């Protein structure tokens, strides 16, 4: 994992014939860290490929975003959070779409926090996983390594392969290209499906999903929250914890949206938007939630007003409704509230008031009896819909 | 940890069958016969092995009867009434059924073929069947918590 | 010593003793001592 | 964990669960009222059955006929199975039989599937299923008709007949009645079990018939493998009945309870009904006409024959003969007289002093009930016309009750008086409906109702509850019934024909036991509780665990602790390096080491292997296994 | 003998790796008056915990190339020993239970080489066989 | 992967070598893979493959058969001894040494 | 008369706490607390007069008084909103309102589903209840209600969640420091489903008990019984640590006079 840090420290245009022995040694270190790190990251992201027909053919994972990084407090940027997240996410190293080749550098930019037991090992492990786009890197900087990377990634038909799509997957997972892994999702779909090999098979398949959940954290790391929206919903239809099933990928792809949605509350942005993403999302993960949470009502009280078509009069998120009506008082900062389209009446104000005498006040006690009523359902349906009819707050906030 | 047997009758000798069972705490009564021939203070077991002037009820939690003849059976209106035992006492149901009319056959014999300053009678043998509980073929029934 | 706590155990929760037992002697006992 | 349920019928039910390593089969159950659809076999071929009109259709014609617009088949009846081809029941390990009406369609499983398990059952049950398989093969076998009828089992061509035959379900699945042979081959497969007899299943898994109180060996079971029991109560009873009441109090501790055979028409009370079947007939009898009492030789026709001795007493009636024709008349009477200590305390105590059981043992000694094999005998001589029999199949499809019907049908003097609830009264009626008879349906069904089993669930309080869909609706003919439903606070999960339920009741900890031997060797040890270490071989016969005689640890070494308690405990020459949130540890011997991380520990050895082991063991000083 | 439950997963486990010389470990946790026989895991899980393990770094008396000292020394489990799970990767490595060995570059210590040999107390035998012909045992 | 499953593709792969029993490879095929199954831990399963090995087998199997005489399922046992027995009735002339085997299962 | 303290507040009507208060939401908890109350509230509670009327800043008598008897968990299970959110007058306020148009002795059953929500950040009003030692400006005035009343804990927040951000101990010392009546119930960590009703258990068999007691003078030969058992009733402490026992020394003696 460190070893790499030893052969890129010699002259990387060295000279063929006058130091022939450590360019030999250079190439062959290369060549097997970058094994290393392929056969890593087919185990750890392509079960399913790897497998035989006669194997197990597991459910395949995948590598998201380090959204849990800047949710924690050592990447705690209180300045970068909005525009940075691509930087801190890439690096800005990895511009060009590199197949079975990682060109980044994040690898000594930052680091992995992870536990004892989060992890395998919190010192191999952890640092195994986290330098392979440094050791692919030192790699591409000797010319011989990165021509047979070049060589390999074009004789073995990288999207095909499976090592070299396993790790062109997690390059654009960590670059941030969200079209690169759209389109190993839709070539892992077909290519699982019509193979002899056991594997996922159909639209329903393990490592498409996985693929889909890792565009849509590269494009919520890229800024497009929309596409990453509508990458997780179709989903749905150095390090981060996320399960190997296909079933456990429907939940985790709100965290990117919601990462994002904390970075631009938390900035010097007042989308109230994200504010109202943040406290959907606020149920997702507690008491990591709760920082998210605050932010939510810090962007809300800044922008003192709310754009939606429906946040309290139907999408029945139990979180999102609380937050809702403690925001609706002076504890939000005393903003206007907007479940329904242009209505809410005034909460802001002073509680000694009459508007309505029972118009108002049915229509807010109806639609607290239908969110009540549909409570138990889940969110992603309420989250899809909201996506889908509110989509002009969601562009909004986007940009 | 220790099963303790300990028959105070027919132990070498067949009559009067009446076998105590100490095996984890529960101390049982496997017969209550009686034996034949003997003329008076050996037809019966020897009861005061068992804390005499005392309440038996206290000491054995189940009474097992193995069928209605009287060398198994035969002891048991004067042990139960008698010396004062109210617990349960366990028989099947023939058993149940036949072993009254053979005690009231020998009540007869006793009282008319010889004496009976020192037996029971119809009224004590009645008595004691209020206390039967009847067990069928194969019935684990649960005379106690841990007991079967 | 599993052995030894669970047979404490269940040699502490037990019932009172034969007169004759405790009277016996060399594990055997005179009936009918009265006659 | 699993429960295949093999038939929609509620009252009929076969159900199969793999459970542990064993799949039980809960009851057989035989549709019976699949027969209804057929034309009635009659013990001489009736004119009016015979010239009935054919059905019309564009195309057959002869399969099917027509009489006063229900539409049946002239073919001989049919038995709707259990689904056989759900689960294969060469699988099947052991088949427990709760009641003898549940006891039919064994012959099916038992010779026709490859089935090579045991069968568990009462020897009342036994013995009276043996009687009904006796009776039904005799009905079927008496006069035979041919099966010619199969193009109405046609998927295209049943969908354009009337209601009662476009509804029927599962009809390519119908097979005509077993024949004796089967019967008597079934029946050897058995093994008689008595109440609360603990059954061992490969040592596995543990069965005991409870007694349910609704019929003669009438029993409900309860599977435990010492941790998780499963509870199957089939058709129950708590009232005044003759067997020994519901052994409730077993049925306690039950993760799944598994419930069956609840009465059908739950708004009747059998009381009530009893009473007003005895009225009628005595109404009729009155006014010199017959009456015909469809039944089965010995289902609730003991009841029934017990208040109609008191009541005719009362109502001046003892003139009129009581006949009860069946081939199987007199073993039925007989069976019900010798299974007396299978009866309740108030009826088992006729045992001590000599007295039968049952009172018509003084209705035949009196000379009031005749009981005969069939019509052709004795009965024929001894008939008077004010009669009273009880006699034929109740589906009225075969038997004597076909030759009544058909005798009797015509004037309005005499009647039919339905009593077992499990054939639609209007549907078996169907082949006859143009008669001028007066027919009154007073079913009694001693089941247990919706309140009954409401009281028993919150009596229970089982886990999770399983029945047929049926019960956890109201019935269609009142659909606004809302108490008679199953009301639980776990939501009653249901099943319906072919229906497979994944229960939720998977548990960990199966039980072991551990010898003495090894137990000596076993020391525990005091946590923050008791705990200890084995380390053992495994040795299983039967299923049945045994622990023969042949990473974690856990602890408070904290970091101040760590530094000063084990400083000097035999070593020299230790120095510790200011290490963030702990301490590293040292020697210059061999620069051998030792570093503490959060709730951790562990010791380094360099180029040494002598002091090593010591050094581990200092530090197991106060390391435990939590 | 004494009534105890077994957690369905030690059992399975117990004829998983056991069903062709075999051993059970396990502990047992007699809390609530009850006796529970559980893994160590479950045992964690119950409710103290400070693990205790081997990791240590033995300097190997073997002077040799950098290939000899990583990729020969780490073959030295299918000598003799028995009873130790084998599962193949490419890569190179041995990873029977909680046993790792491909460690680092062979001498990062200013000294010879230093490689680092991790066991547990229930797969004692191979760490402690490797530290002690890696201690002397492997000369040039 | 589940018992059920596998015990049923077992019985399938029963019922298509008893339909092809004049083929050779076919059978040894399927004997060696219910060899390769005979080890699962559900005795269903260990039944079906001693179904296979009883009904298929060339005439070693005796001793693969032999050796499940001392399973723990009594089930198992019955499997295994009516397997011996059907490849005796196939024609099989049995070893001497199954006498003490199934002296000991009486 | 008596007034249940009920929040004013728009989230009451919505489920409690930031995520969750305790197992399903406010409907699980009203009905789980009117099944295990239903027979000490039809035998114990039929004259406490409590309506569910809607609030707009604090609970005030302006429905006709009722007598609900089994109607305290409807209180809280799909009771009405209304449009205003105040959060001052939720607990402070309604307290003053029982304090003084219905006094400190009077039978109130303050049981209901309540938010008590603070705010997201330096907002945190904990001088509702514990104005003897948070918010000292206001000691002087009315606060904290030092008078009887009905126990009111809001166990919403889990104490190890809540430390994270340091903000542990203002959702904790809610229910602990409301005028300490006899214990503090205040429960911190995870919620269970029996935690619903662990607040309306605590009076589950503390209506009545039997005891054994005679009043006589000295012998007497027509000293008259006391079948029932009365209240629970204690002049000194050494005299009366365990339950009351007789001696052997009766004696009757001293005047009569009123
Ligand atoms: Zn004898």
């Amino acid at each position: 994992l460190h070893r790499m840090k030893d052969l890129c420290r010699y002259m990387n245009n060295f000279d063929s014939e006058a130091h022939a022995k450590y360019k030999n040694q250079v190439v062959y270190s290369t060549m097997l860290v970058f094994f290393k790190n392929a056969f890593q990251y087919v185990n750890s992201i392509q079960p399913s490929l790897f497998q035989g027909p006669n194997a197990p053919s597991q459910v395949p994972l995948v590598l998201l975003e380090d959204v849990s990084n800047v949710y924690g407090d050592v990447e705690i940027d209180r300045n970068k959070h909005i525009h940075k997240k691509r930087k801190l996410a890439e690096g800005r190293e990895k511009t060009m779409s590199s197949d079975d080749e990682d060109c980044s550098a994040k690898g000594r930019n930052r680091h992995i926090v992870v536990n004892k037991a989060e992890l395998a090992n919190s010192t191999e492990v952890l640092e195994s996983f986290k330098l392979a786009r440094e050791s692919w890197e030192l790699l591409y900087s000797l010319e011989f390594l990165d021509k047979e990377f070049t060589r390999i990634c074009l004789a073995w038909k990288t999207d095909t392969w499976l090592w070299l799509r396993i790790f062109l997957t997690d390059m654009i997972i960590y670059q941030g290209q969200y079209k690169k892994a759209i389109a190993s999702l839709h070539h892992l779909a077909a290519l699982q499906g019509s193979i002899s090999q056991p594997q996922i098979t159909g639209q329903g398949t393990l490592e498409h999903q996985r693929a889909l959940i890792q565009l849509a954290t590269c494009h919520f790391a890229l800024g497009e929250y929309r596409m990453t929206c509508e990458k997780v919903l179709d989903l749905m239809c150095d390090l981060k914890l996320l399960p190997c099933t296909s079933k456990a990928i429907m939940p985790y792809c709100l965290h990117l949206m919601l990462a994002c949605f904390k970075l631009r509350a938390f900035t010097d942005n007042r989308d109230d938007m994200a504010l109202g993403h943040v406290i959907v999302l606020l149920q997702q993960e507690w008491p990591r939630g709760e920082n998210l949470f605050l932010k939510a009502v810090n962007k809300i009280c800044q922008q003192g007003n709310f754009q939606y078509e429906n946040f309290f009069n139907y999408v029945t998120n139990i979180d999102m409704l609380e937050e809702f009506a403690y925001l609706r008082t002076q504890e939000g900062g005393k903003i206007h509230l907007e479940l329904l389209p242009n209505q809410g009446m005034l909460i802001k104000h002073h509680t000694v008031t009459r508007g309505i005498t029972k118009g108002v006040k049915e229509d807010f006690r109806l639609a607290m009896e239908r969110q009540v009523s549909r409570c138990g359902e889940n969110l992603m349906v309420v989250l899809h819909r909201f996506c889908i009819n509110e989509k002009i707050l969601l562009l909004q906030t986007l940009t | 940890p220790e099963i303790r047997v300990t028959p105070l009758g027919a132990g070498q000798d067949v009559g009067r069958s009446c076998i105590l069972v100490s095996i984890a705490g529960k101390n049982v009564m496997l017969d209550c016969g009686m034996h034949m021939g003997f003329n008076d203070d050996r037809r019966f077991p020897d009861f005061s092995y068992i804390t005499q002037n005392g309440r038996l009820t206290d000491f054995l939690d189940c009474v097992i009867i193995s069928h209605f003849h009287l060398d198994h059976c035969g002891a048991l209106p004067y042990f139960s009434e008698m010396v004062g035992y109210d617990g349960p006492i366990y028989m099947t149901h023939p058993t149940q059924a036949i072993c009254p009319i053979l005690l009231e056959d020998y009540r007869k014999i006793a009282v008319d073929k010889k004496g009976e300053a020192n037996f029971f009678t119809s009224q004590m043998i009645k008595d004691c069947m209020k206390k039967v509980v009847a067990v069928h073929l194969h019935q684990t029934v649960q005379v106690d918590d841990e007991l079967e | 010593s599993l052995w030894s706590n669970r047979i404490n155990t269940a040699n502490s929760r037990k019932h009172q003793e034969f007169a004759g037992r405790l009277n016996s002697v060399n594990n055997r006992a005179e009936l009918y001592q009265h006659l | 964990m699993k429960l295949y349920c093999l038939s929609g019928h509620p009252t009929l039910p076969c159900n199969v669960l793999k459970f542990k390593s064993t799949t039980i089969m809960l009851d057989c159950g035989l549709d019976m009222t699949s027969t209804l659809n057929f034309l009635p076999l009659p013990l001489v071929q009736s004119p009016r059955l015979s010239n009935l009109p054919g059905w019309s259709l564009k195309d057959l014609d002869k399969e099917l006929k027509e009489c006063s617009g229900h539409v049946f088949v002239d073919s001989v009846p049919e038995f709707c199975l259990p689904e056989t081809e759900l689960i294969d029941l060469s699988t099947v390990d052991v088949i427990l039989i709760s009641n003898y009406h549940c006891m039919m369609a064994l012959p099916y499983i038992t010779e026709h599937t490859g089935f090579t398990g045991t069968v568990y059952a009462t020897e009342p049950t036994v013995q009276i299923g043996r009687l009904l398989m006796e009776e039904l093969v005799n009905f079927i076998e008496r006069v035979p008709k041919a099966q010619s009828a199969s193009l109405w089992k046609n998927k295209d061509i049943q969908r354009l007949l009337p209601s009662p035959l476009k509804d029927a379900v599962e009809v390519s699945t119908w097979r005509r009645c077993y024949t004796m042979q089967e019967v008597n081959s079934a029946l050897s497969k058995i093994q008689l079990v008595g109440y609360s007899q603990k059954i061992e299943l490969f040592g596995a898994v543990q069965v005991t018939p409870l007694s349910s109180g609704y019929a003669l060996g009438s029993s409900n079971w309860i599977i435990q493998s010492h941790y998780e029991k499963v509870s199957y109560v089939s058709g129950s009873s708590l009232l005044t009945t003759h067997p020994q009441p519901m052994d409730q109090a077993s049925l306690k501790n039950s993760d799944v309870l598994v419930l069956t055979g609840l009465t059908q028409i739950p708004t009747a009370n059998p009381d009530g009904m009893v009473g007003e079947f005895c009225s009628n007939l005595a109404l009729t009898v009155r006014n010199g006409g017959n009456v015909l009492v469809p039944c089965y030789p010995s289902g609730v026709i003991y009841d029934l024959l017990e208040c109609l001795y008191q009541y005719i007493d009362s109502a001046g009636l003892s003139s009129v003969p009581l006949y009860f024709i069946s081939p199987v008349a007199n073993s039925s009477l007989e069976f019900s007289q010798i299974f007396a200590e299978w009866l309740c305390h108030n009826k088992q105590s006729k045992v001590y002093l000599p007295e039968p059981p049952f009172p018509h043992a003084e209705l035949i000694q009196t000379n009031k009930l005749k009981h005969y094999p069939s019509i052709h005998g004795d009965f024929s001589n001894d008939f008077r016309q004010p009669c009273v029999v009880f006699t034929g199949h109740p589906s009225l499809r075969f038997g004597d009750v076909v030759h009544f019907m058909e005798l009797w049908g015509k004037s309005s003097l005499n009647t039919v008086i339905f009593t077992e609830p499990d054939f639609s009264y209007l549907e078996a009626l169907a082949p006859y409906q143009p008669l001028a008879m007066k027919c009154i349906y007073c079913p009694i069904d001693t089941r247990l109702n919706f309140i009954q089993v409401s009281k028993l669930l919150k009596e229970v309080q089982p886990l999770h509850v399983v029945c047929p869909e049926q019960y956890t609706q109201p019935p269609p003919a009142q659909s606004h019934r809302m108490d008679l439903m199953i009301d639980c606070q776990p939501p009653a999960m249901s099943y319906r024909r072919a229906e497979v339920l994944a229960l939720p009741f998977k548990r960990r900890y199966e039980k072991i036991e551990i010898m003495p031997e090894l137990a000596d060797s076993l020391v525990p040890m005091e946590i923050k509780i008791s705990l200890a270490t084995v380390s053992a071989v495994l040795h299983t016969k039967d299923n049945k665990h045994l622990l023969q005689p042949p990473p974690l640890l856990s602890g408070s070494i904290p970091v101040e602790q760590f530094v000063q308690t084990l400083e000097k405990h035999g070593f020299s020459d230790i120095k510790v390096e200011d290490t963030a949130k702990g301490h590293i540890v040292l020697l210059q011997e061999a620069e051998t080491l030792i570093q503490i991380e959060e709730d951790s520990t562990h010791i380094i050895c360099d180029n040494d292997e002598m002091l090593r082991v010591r050094l581990r063991d200092l530090v197991l000083k106060f390391l435990q296994k939590f | 003998s004494i009534p105890v439950g077994i957690s369905l997963g030690l059992l399975k486990r117990e004829m998983a790796q056991g069903l062709l010389p075999r051993l059970l470990h396990g502990t047992l946790i007699m809390k609530d008056s009850n006796f529970r026989l559980v893994s160590s895991e479950q045992a964690l899980k119950e409710l103290a915990e400070h693990q205790l393990r081997f990791t240590c770094r033995v300097h190997l008396h073997d002077t040799r190339k950098e290939q000899e000292t990583a990729l020969r020394v780490y073959s030295h489990l299918k000598s003799v020993l028995k009873d130790h799970c084998v599962q193949h990767l490419p890569d190179g490595s041995v990873t029977v239970e909680s046993v790792l060995l491909q460690a680092a570059a062979p001498s990062e210590d200013p000294g010879t080489k230093v490689l680092l040999v991790s066991w547990t107390y229930q797969d004692e035998e191979l760490g402690s066989f490797l530290t002690s012909l890696l201690k002397k045992g492997l000369p040039q | 992967k589940s018992h059920q499953v596998l015990a049923q593709l077992l019985d399938t792969l029963l019922a298509i070598g008893t339909k092809l029993p004049e083929n050779q490879a076919i059978q040894m095929r399927l004997v060696d893979v219910a060899c390769k199954h005979l080890t699962d831990t559900s005795h269903g399963v260990r039944n079906k493959c001693l179904q296979l090995l009883g009904n298929l087998g060339s005439l070693d199997v005796q001793k693969i058969i032999g050796d499940y005489f001392s399973d723990q399922d009594p089930r198992v046992r019955t499997a295994a001894i009516k397997a011996m027995l059907q490849l005796h009735e196939r024609g099989l002339k049995l070893h001497q040494t199954i006498y003490n085997q199934a002296c000991k299962l009486l | 008369p008596t007034v249940v303290v009920m929040d004013v507040s728009l989230s009451m009507t919505r489920p409690v706490s930031i995520e969750g208060s305790e197992e399903y939401q406010r409907k699980h908890l009203a009905a789980h607390g009117l099944t295990m109350l239903f027979e000490h509230m039809a035998t114990n509670y039929k004259l406490e007069f409590t309506a569910l009327v809607v609030f707009s800043s604090l609970w005030e008598l302006m429905v006709p008084f009722t007598r609900d008897y089994n109607t305290l968990q409807e209180a809280l299970s799909n009771m009405d909103d209304y449009d205003k959110t105040c959060l001052e007058s939720a607990l402070v306020g309604v307290c003053n309102i029982v304090q003084q148009e219905w006094g400190g002795a009077i039978p109130c059953q303050v049981v209901l589903v309540t938010d008590g929500c603070l705010g997201i950040g330096r907002g945190s009003l904990r001088h509702s209840l514990a104005t003897q030692n948070q918010r000292s400006e206001s000691n002087r005035f009315p606060l904290p209600f030092p008078f009887p009343s009905k126990l009111y804990i809001m166990c919403m927040a889990n104490l190890e969640e809540l430390q994270s951000t340091d903000s542990l101990e203002c959702l904790e010392r809610l229910i602990d420091l409301n005028n300490g009546e006899g214990q503090i119930f205040t429960i911190d960590g995870p919620l269970c489903l029996k935690n619903v009703q662990s607040m309306f258990g605590k009076l589950i068999d503390l209506a009545y008990t039997p005891f054994h007691a005679v009043l006589k003078c000295g012998h007497l030969t027509a000293d008259v019984q006391v079948f029932p058992r009365p209240e629970p009733f204690v002049v000194d402490e050494e005299i009366d640590p365990i339950p009351k026992v007789i001696n052997t020394d009766l004696e009757i003696v001293g005047f009569i006079d009123i």
